[PDB]
């Protein structure tokens, strides 16, 4: 069963740090990697993401990438950073500059060998090894580039195991680095192909829902990362306790994707509430389901309704009555009825884990894969065109090797896979 | 004497959980007594596990709890060949310990669902592997079979219609229940709120303590599972009937305890208590078999069946006279405590077969037939050894069963 | 005549089959960790005709991983009017026997028929050659 982290790039390495935060919260180790935990019932699967090193410390098995050092002594420094284990650390030594070619030939590709190693010691650590989690950014360095180069070379040494992404998708209306459009569609390509499941975060969507759903003043990146991160462990950890009705990954992968051209799917969090108002009551699950269908409760800009969904998964991890649950569920098909493809008869997944998240009652997240999402390749590729027409920065990308004619395929293939988003959606 | 039983599957486990205690405690088994007489096999090692866990610890003997490490999925391919084959091995060896351990028992009760990922493949080719070693024992299966409406899957279609072309020629008799037909009554006839995979659970543990449990108490007039597929086929065909059963009530909201024979039994035939989401009032019944239990004396039931008889609003198959097999066990019924049924002093586990199974089949094949028509989840089966065949075989086949339903009517 | 003339519509044939094959009828193909046998066969016929030779599912498997995976059958020769020695091969391997037959591989996929007839093509087109 177990599985196994991967964290590149600036970004990617960041919510790592969350991430790790929370899933040791979650069976209660401490910063030091020994166990204090609630109950039992905790530890029995830790295994799953830790591996023993001596009856104390449980080190997370993850992997830590990136070209910049500055990187990595930050986040060892941090509240939980005695859990790792240093050789977990594979820092370049380069600067991590801001160009996919740089990454993904060049710099990254000197990398490659010191990081492809240490997922073989890491693998041939235990049981069956499900999969591979890989969080990295689409816009810095590390990330599009090289961390695309990584993953064809996993894809290639296990041909079998599954790989979900998470990639934080440059949100096109709020920027933050010029080259965006070179960035994002030299790893879409790539990506596309050899993944199986791929989460898209647009970044400020992910702003808005904390000014405007939950209220906060100041956004920092530090706080939606720590949203974020509860959504990919509201993923999978989670079916890593006893349910109801458990299903994970791999029959949650399999209940999605319904042609083979990949499919990205847009998480949705949910009982997540401004501070003061928490206190109206609710937690009963209509309001779960209330929000979750929200668009302003997808962690992805596309608002659903300019879609259809195709198929759409509500994991839920607290205790109650099935038939309240599926209820809903129906109650929502017809009410949006035309919100959904057709040729799916029942579209909901519903997955039902048991034990709450900490402070909750009762939480529950939703991964929804719908056709909206084209609306975000386009942006995409309209950038792209639009400088590529006049070369623009080209140069640094040419001046590594790369010819331009990759810049034709990437843009080729990927606004066709515009094209079939669209062929089932009407 | 006994009669094994195996529970397959994310669900099959967690009915049997339930079900394994209920009768245990039936029997009044010490939670520490002689050791239970059954399987469970899964894959995904999480819901094994909990038996491995929580209480019933002692009771079973560890190598009948048999688990996959790997992963199990949800769909029949990969459950089929690929994983699950693997493991068959282990398993088929267990039942043979412990089938060459009794002496003279009958058959397998399978408890297999068309939910989880193994219930539908797995099965399969284990219902295969067991005609083959115990070609003339009795083979029931319990089967949970998917709603109309309410579904918690996609691949539930694909799942389901890939697993009844071979279990309909492997297989005696198929139960099917239904989820979704299931709250529906513990919201109208015992008022709750709160349904649960456990609470429908210790519901099915009780139609099932009707055939053996009590069936190994004696009493006025007991019936034989040879009698039972005697009695219940009605043509060479594994066939279906639906099961209900009756007076359940809400304990407390049952001081109304005038309740009699002539009752619980007219309270059968309502569609409200049907059991599946088919109305069989506009289907035809074709025999049924009453198995009674508890305080029942013979001649109210033969005389409240004669009423049913003369109900006219039932219909009935022309070339059965009469298709009532009756059952009489003793044994009250009896009443775990983390229950809500009310402690009643007699029951009735009607089961019976009828035209109006044409239904249920409908619903589900035309769901296949949509995503068929867009070959939809295509890629996951066939990267896993599945042919396309049997895709297109396997619906041609239910709509064959389909034919006899249909045909199996109106016969003068 | 100045055309050689045999064995023309099998060039027309070859030509309408390697455009039956669909891009993503290529992607649905690859994603099949493990499919029927009906599904292996049909990929050690192309290996052996894009000249990778033989290959075991785990190297079918790396083959069509590379990024050439399509571009090389929608690329592909006109012509095979060299004769490799792949051309006896094809048929002892496969040709001789009738597993590697349309009935066959059809039942097991619906997405191999247009493959399998370029595959044929390769080789009904070879035999004009001699």
């Amino acid at each position: 069963r177990e599985i196994v982290h991967i964290q590149a790039g600036q970004c990617g390495n960041q919510i790592g740090a969350k991430f790790w935060e929370v899933i040791s919260d979650e069976h209660g180790i401490d910063p030091t990697g020994s166990y204090h935990g609630d109950s039992d019932l905790q530890l029995e699967r830790i295994n799953v993401y830790y591996n023993e090193a001596a009856g104390n410390k449980y080190v997370p098995r993850a992997i830590l990438v990136d070209l910049e050092p500055g990187t990595m002594d930050s986040v060892r420094s941090g509240p939980f950073g005695q859990i790792f284990r240093p050789d977990n650390f594979v820092f370049g030594q380069s600067g991590a500059g801001n160009n996919w070619a740089k990454g993904h030939y060049t710099e990254g590709a000197e990398l490659v060998d010191s990081v492809l190693d240490v997922v073989r010691k890491e693998s041939e650590s235990c049981d069956c090894l499900q999969g591979f989690q890989l969080t990295h950014s689409l816009g810095g360095g590390t990330g599009s580039g090289m961390g695309t180069l990584l993953i064809s070379k996993i894809r290639e040494e296990y041909p079998d195991r599954i790989m979900n992404t998470f990639s934080v998708v440059p949100s096109p209306k709020v920027s933050d680095t010029v080259v965006e459009p070179y960035n994002a569609t030299l790893s879409v390509h790539q990506l596309v192909e050899n993944t199986d499941e791929t989460y898209c975060i647009d970044n400020e969507a992910l702003y808005d829902i904390c000014f405007r759903t939950l209220k906060l003043t100041t956004p920092t990146y530090g706080d939606l990362n720590h949203l974020v991160s509860a959504t990919m462990s509201g993923v999978t950890t989670c079916l890593r306790f006893p349910g109801q009705l458990n299903a994970d990954l791999r029959k949650l992968a399999v209940n999605m994707v319904p042609f083979p051209r990949l499919h990205f799917f847009m998480p949705g969090f949910a009982p997540l509430t401004s501070r003061g108002s928490q206190q109206y009551r609710a937690l009963t699950v209509p309001e779960l389901t209330q929000q979750m269908f929200d668009a302003k409760n997808m962690m992805a800009a596309c608002d659903p309704r300019h879609g259809r969904y195709l198929t759409v998964a509500a994991v839920f991890r607290g205790r109650m009555s099935m038939k309240e649950v599926d209820e809903q569920m129906l109650n929502v098909q017809n009410k949006n009825s035309s919100y959904f493809v057709e040729w799916i008869p029942n579209n909901v997944k519903t997955a039902v884990c048991d034990i709450p998240p900490r402070g909750l009652k009762m939480s529950a997240t939703f991964i929804g894969n719908s056709t909206a999402i084209q609306e975000l390749f386009k942006r995409i590729s309209e950038q792209f065109t639009a400088m590529f027409r006049r070369k623009a920065f080209l140069h640094w990308y040419t001046g590594e090797g790369m010819d331009e004619m990759e810049f034709t395929e990437a843009e080729s293939n990927m606004n066709d896979l515009v094209s079939e988003y669209q062929q089932y959606q009407d | 004497r006994e009669c094994i039983s195996i529970h397959v599957g994310q669900a099959g486990v967690q009915i049997g959980n339930a079900c394994w205690e209920l009768y245990c405690l039936e029997h009044g088994i010490q939670p520490d007594g002689h050791v239970p007489r059954a399987v469970f096999v899964d894959l995904e090692p999480t819901v094994i596990d909990e038996v491995r866990t929580g209480t019933y610890r002692q009771l079973f003997h560890p190598e009948q709890l048999i688990t996959g490490k790997e992963d199990a999925a949800n769909n029949y391919a990969r459950g089929h060949y690929t994983i699950g084959k693997e493991i068959i091995d282990l398993v088929l060896d267990r039942i043979r310990k412990l089938a060459d351990q009794c002496t003279g028992l009958q058959g397998f009760s399978v408890f297999h669902s068309f939910g989880g990922g193994t219930g539908s493949g797995f099965t399969s080719l284990l219902m295969e592997r067991l005609s083959v070693d115990y070609g003339k024992k009795s083979k029931l299966e319990f089967s949970i079979y998917p709603a109309p409406q309410v579904s918690t899957a996609v691949v539930e279609p694909y799942n389901s219609i890939l697993t009844t072309h071979t279990t309909l020629e492997h297989s005696d008799c198929a139960f099917m229940v239904d989820n979704e037909a299931i709250y529906d009554i513990c919201r109208r006839n015992l008022d709750i709120e709160r349904p649960t995979y456990t609470n429908l659970n210790r519901l099915i543990g009780q139609i099932v303590s009707s055939i053996t449990a009590s069936l190994r108490f004696d009493g006025a007039l007991n019936v034989d599972l040879t009698e039972f597929q005697t009695n219940l086929v009605p043509y060479p065909r594994g066939h279906f009937p639906l099961a209900t059963y009756a007076p359940v009530i809400s304990a407390e909201k049952a001081y109304h305890e005038q309740l009699s024979v002539a009752e619980i039994t007219n309270a059968c035939f309502e569609p409200a208590n049907q059991m599946v989401k088919c109305d069989p009032r506009h289907g035809k019944y074709m025999a049924c078999c009453l198995l009674y239990r508890g305080d029942v004396v013979p001649k109210d039931v033969n005389a409240a069946i004669a009423t049913i008889k003369t109900k006219r609003t039932i219909q009935f198959v022309d070339w059965c006279p009469t298709g009532f097999k009756v059952g009489i066990n003793y044994e009250p019924p009896t009443v775990v405590p983390g229950g809500d049924l009310a402690k009643v002093q007699r029951a009735v586990c009607m089961l019976s077969n009828t035209t109006a199974i044409a239904e249920a089949w409908a619903r589900l094949d035309h769901k296949f037939d949509l995503m068929y028509a867009k070959r939809a989840f295509v890629h996951w089966y066939v990267g896993e050894g599945m042919e396309e065949g049997e895709f297109s075989e396997a619906r041609e086949d239910m709509a064959a069963l389909e034919k006899d339903y249909e045909e199996v009517g109106v016969d003068s | 005549m100045k055309s050689i003339q045999d064995c023309e519509p099998t060039i027309l044939e070859a030509q309408r089959g390697v455009k039956n094959i669909k891009k993503q009828q290529l992607t649905e193909i690859r994603s099949m960790v493990n499919p029927p046998s009906g599904v292996k066969i049909v990929m050690e016929a192309v290996c052996a005709i894009l000249g990778y030779q033989f290959s075991n599912w785990r190297d079918i498997q790396q083959f069509i991983r590379k990024d050439d995976f399509i571009h090389n059958i929608v690329h592909y020769d006109t012509t095979l009017h060299m004769k490799p020695q792949i051309r006896k091969y094809m048929e002892e391997e496969f040709l001789s026997d009738p597993n590697f037959t349309y009935e066959t591989i059809n039942r097991a996929s619906k997405a191999c028929g247009p493959l399998y007839q370029w595959v044929n093509a390769q080789i009904n087109f070879s035999k004009c050659l001699e």
